[PDB]
């Protein structure tokens, strides 16, 4: 998988690969329907890596919330993650700090994030990439991060593309979001 | 074992 | 094990072959009598793999419900299969996230799912296959899918044939069902 | 040991071989009273593979029950060793899905069965062998099944000579039973 | 693989099955042309388990000699297979006594014998099998064996089917060849 | 890798995928100039799985030779290769039998041929597949191999496509030669 | 390490970054004057990964040959490097195949080229990169191969950077070379 | 990471790199929004080394206590700490005496303090230095601590970067911070 | 050991601590009389790390060769260790590459150099340490090199002070050496 | 570490170094403010091997009884002892019989004890040492024990400066007590 | 065993404990008649730890040269071990540089020597011990070398009591010489 | 430690060594003021082998009881010491049948006993030891026995002083007690 | 261990 | 690894 | 697995 | 190790 | 882990 | 771990 | 071992 996030001129976007793997069996978008790998809580958006899993069980998790969670901010979103930890090990069966076994992007008007399996929570100023197809990702918007004819969505998926050119992990189309930064 |  | 299910010209077919294994040791349909691996839930077929033994126990499961589940979005069948997971643990003597050791099709009018081991349940659009026979499946119904003069429970036996052609986990008969579509 | 058992021309039949191992000496049949490896439970016939103390085990377990089981469905069987299963464990000292680490096989006159020690519970349609001397018995009566002058307890005897013959965990004399095909 | 070998009222015969596996892959005679696993060596059959490659390093070896073997006495067998064990290590890459890693049975007209890996030769009385599958071809021999109806050939191949029945490293169709005991 | 071969109405096939692997790394026929992984050998086609270096080794092997070699009996094809074996020890720096550790399908007039890991040479009556890829192609080909309007490169080609749809070690271009068989 | 080798325009570039690691500890261009990893040989330009050591031993060797070797076709490369393994060992105290333990790109006029740690010997069409940092400089190229304004030589180096940017191994500054393709 | 505290003339300084690792990629402060390694709590500093999860647990904890607790003197910082530890285990996942699994440095008016991962607690006279570039900034240290232009601070500061000069775990900028020593 | 090499104002100076180890033991230069870690070799001086043996063996094999070597180019002292590296094999007993399992420092009027174990040599531009002790002395190097009240030979013994300082394998008194750089 | 123990001539002295380890890393008094391995107990000194942490447990531990313990004879030591392994157990985390981790020695005006890991405790009756460095300090006690000019501090002292000179986990300066025997 | 040697006030002396040991078995002077560890070559004396058999190795080996060796310097020393390790391999048996298994002190008049295991030879300046009852030699000897009234032996055999005060390896009595130091 | 015990001519006897052992280091009773092995208990003697721990523990809790035990019979011993064992476990931090971990010898004018570690009880007729010396001491007893002028307690102690002569865990002084059997 |  |  |  |  |  |  |  590769997921990526990327803050640009008063816009935010995030994306990500759409290829799901099974050992070295490939199960791409045109054969799997629910192929999406970003998915909405409230106004935030996460892109997740790990277990395709986790997928359904954050969507499970946070809709049975009695309101969706606030995203926005480093504390915030610790806070919420160390909550879903215990969750993930009460109810979903997740077997130094104990991991998660995922790591997200989160987009929302307020900023961008990321959260690690071991619960490191980072805020990002410009742009990042999680997933096995990062590092090719990453290579991809440092060269066209600055780029003035490409928007904050052009590079995040630019990254994506990048890492399904090189990675077996990782694989085309890609999903992508964009929004409006607040002020 | 079905990963992203 | 080999377990198909296709999706075309708006009927749906599910298919298994009919062998079962004891280290190499071959229990054809011939010697058991009942070696279906496909069970009836609802109005929903299951295809199994696995330890001959979970037909049985999703059998008397699903018996055991007031009515039986629904299992016609994916959804819908993550929660079904969170819930039987804990079951298998606390009635059935089952031993990252925990396996439930298992991989189903499911076939029902609203569409063609399957649920993997670890509980990763994907909708598909086409065709799937799972089981070890599974790659020899996917090969022929990729060939075959767009041929005109075979509906989806053709393209679906086809596939476990291939299977039952080439590796020794396999064997004819096939048990198929179709269905149709819904709107 | 070797444990078969055959359904054919409206007769059941049932037979097992009578030697006790401990290591590589042997026990037969002249030194052990006890040496039977068929119990009755009901109407039913149970032949057991495995440690010589399932014997007695089973025989103390059913004895306790309000009344005998009914083994005359896969279903049924099935809850029976189920719930067998549990009580292995809290009373009887025992340690994917677990096992319950005896294989036998169930002659009745509803039909033939057998339950695997991971609980696969199997309706044979003309005979089966369980036991490591099973694979040379089922060869022996792979050969004289259609033979119109050998009844099935003759076959079911056949299976577990040709196994006392060339395996070192099987010995004479067989013990067996036969009984009418119900209608 | 299934070979077994017979000797029964004046003639003697040889058959094998016709499978060939690669893992848990099948390749049938349906699709390898040259599927035989018995090969002739002067006036005697060998049939020849374990790896492939070995059909064709003994007819290669076989073939290089001044004339072809004597294999008609056990201590001859024996000489002739102690030299070949050099070949296999000197010239074929080959790797308590050092393994040739092939069991045979051989055929000709003055008796039946057998040659396993550690170059234990044995002559045989009756019938015989070597292979994975033998123990259902013992069993199934020893039904048949003093059936009046059933040449030694029958036998053997009667053997050969009982192993492809139940077992998934031997396959159909059976190859055989039977010859006249000699004065 | 895959990589397959036909043969069917007077004509001979062979194909194979264009993708390099390095790890989980991609390095397809867009970024590799050579990029083929079937050479030739006299008027016979080569086509390698294993290492990529074997490619040049064969090539450089076969170059070195009085003449090119004939691969076109079985026998025949057994002793270029264990030839060939000694030198890949001896030249090359290579490390039960040996294994020269390199699977290959080979295509002449005169007929279509394998020759795997540990030197067991084939010959095949109608299709086969090596390499990774190879259930998925056999299946496809399973499908295809009586369609008439399918020759045999197009079916070649096609067990090479199945491969490449869901297997992350194959990729697109397919790389064919075709033959027509000799009389 | 990061090394990248461009062809683009008819000009030709190679590139490498100057840190040596030993462990964790860094050793910067800053502290150590022999740390250029392109070497000349001929009028080739051999960029090095791996130990320290081998660009040294590359100097050595290539110098103590009757004249340097042709660096500029696939089998030419090949025969150079099957060559210098032997003396690795033979001389320089080196340890499926042997493994060289370098991986090298060669650049010279008449194309680009890269030599694996198992001799896999690859010509290039567009770009490549090996070393650790490889698939960060493989994305950064991906995104600036095709820029008008950014000749090979600035591609070649934006690779370098890119990985020098985000991995521990590769360090500014960027050592490159450029040169005409040849017609 | 490297972290270095200093008492000198009057005054304490604390001070830390800035990169994060994941693997042996880096996130250097030119990425990370959130990049500090110290943070405060009452009147003292905690410079923090281990899983970056750590920062935004402590302030979660400390943040939570009824007040600020005093982090003033060796015994005190010890009961904090033994506290902590069970709250580490009970809340926040960590898993001859337990670890705390992290190395701090705590700077206050009233003194320079250090807490190892086995709750070790020292008050330090001069300076010390905790962080795997922890040598390298204690050499350092000690060639500046008598220098006479050199305050505290930029002692503490000269620390950090002599490890982020030789070290792949540190990385400037560095960020510190500075107090007068009470009365 | 620490041992220190720096080049500054036209002046070269090297250094060493005294310390021998047994263990937790210590052998001062009190209690061991030949407790010098650098020896004079031509007009190079030589600092070793590694088993105390090591000087012992430098200073045999360089006497017993014709005349001294030419240790004053990074390509010179390469061939010499290479040389060297046979005879610790051949004569001296010594057990990727292949370790000679010494680093040194080598400082003549021509330059200063290091080899590392796997004879890795490397020139360097202003100091340089290798011992257990050396990343306390790189840092303290750091800090003092532009000094200007501080010659290179106070640079770098201060280097192996700070060593000595805080690692338990380097102790006082310092041995040093001071040459002038040459025109 | 290093603590002594003395009674001679109506006086009783314990002593003990004052260097702290973290590896190979030395922190020195000169370092480390709280470097005292000695605590008071009552009218009991106690000197603590093991872990550093002990010190401040011990201390944290005794003053939260209810009055200090009795520590002058063998029975009550032990019952200190058993209890506080206990609580070393259920409040600070410690992990044939259990280890507390720690020797201790204990000096008072009825007596000189020490005790073990295993609880062993032991009144001394000349002098005794504990730590690693003690078999280094009963060598230097045996020599000074009857030299009429050296009281008991003396001895005591000069244990620990023998540690010191020859063991690297010894160091100067010594801590040490000394009381008059009671009568 | 203790060996120990000192060099004091124009006298050299040697000396040595006379347990042997086998396991836990002891065998003291009082049965064992040749307990003597020291051993006469020239004018040196040598003191033996290690394998018993190594006191007549040496014995056998230095009467079977020439002349018996100088062993007054520490070249000298050097080159007889690194010759006598290799007859220990070639003649006597034994098995990063290799070891010679045994540590010895050599007194001469010219000096007082040890060479350890691995060759490494040292020159005292006081003294020094070898043996497991090492450090309670050295710790006595530091305690009494100044003593005006203990000449160089009393010292020598004062380390070597004190460690068979101590140490279950070391016992009396003690065997030891003295010489004039020469001018 | 070596125990012994004896009965012998209407008298009972028993006795112990005197030394402890912490790993090579000898603690003799000359250092150690409470190093008798042997307490009392009631009017019996128990003497101690194993953790020296296990000396303090006995005292302990046989003191905490109402009265003491009655220990002059096998069934007795047996359930005092079945009991004793849980407290073992509760009480004191002790980890086929689990081990107590200890060996005893018991005497009183009843009779002798020994009680090993998985609580075995014996009742000896003449005599017996036990610990790591006991064989030497079980050898010199039965020389000794029968002598008519050694009675049992000079008897008991020959065999300790036999242990300690030989064995390096077992030292003089030899503490001794005796008693008149009872009529 | 019966499969499917 | 074809085996018979 | 994120590191300071 | 680069594979076909 | 700091040791005494 | 102190020994009788 | 004897370390420098």
């Amino acid at each position: 998988t590769t997921v990526t996030i990327v803050r640009k001129d008063g816009r935010i976007a995030i994306a990500a690969d759409t290829l799901t793997k099974w050992g070295g069996g490939k199960e791409s978008a045109d054969y799997v329907a629910n192929h999406e790998k970003i998915i909405r809580v409230g106004d935030s958006y996460v892109a997740i890596t790990g277990s395709a899993t986790f997928k359904l069980i954050l969507a499970d998790y946070f809709a049975s919330l009695d309101e969706p969670p606030q995203l926005d901010s480093v504390a915030r979103i610790f806070c919420v993650w160390n909550t879903l930890h215990g969750a993930l090990k009460e109810h979903y069966y997740l077997q130094d700090l104990e991991s998660s076994r995922m790591d997200v992007l989160i987009a929302n008007p307020r900023g961008i994030f990321g959260v690690a399996a071991h619960r490191t929570v980072q805020e990002f100023s410009k742009f990042y990439a999680y997933g096995s197809g990062s590092p090719y990702a990453l290579g991809a918007m440092y060269a066209a991060y600055r780029a003035p004819s490409l928007d904050a969505e052009a590079v995040a998926r630019l990254g994506v593309m990048a890492a399904a050119e090189f990675h077996d992990e990782s694989g085309l189309p890609v999903q992508s979001f964009v929004m409006e930064l607040s002020p | 074992i079905i990963t992203x």
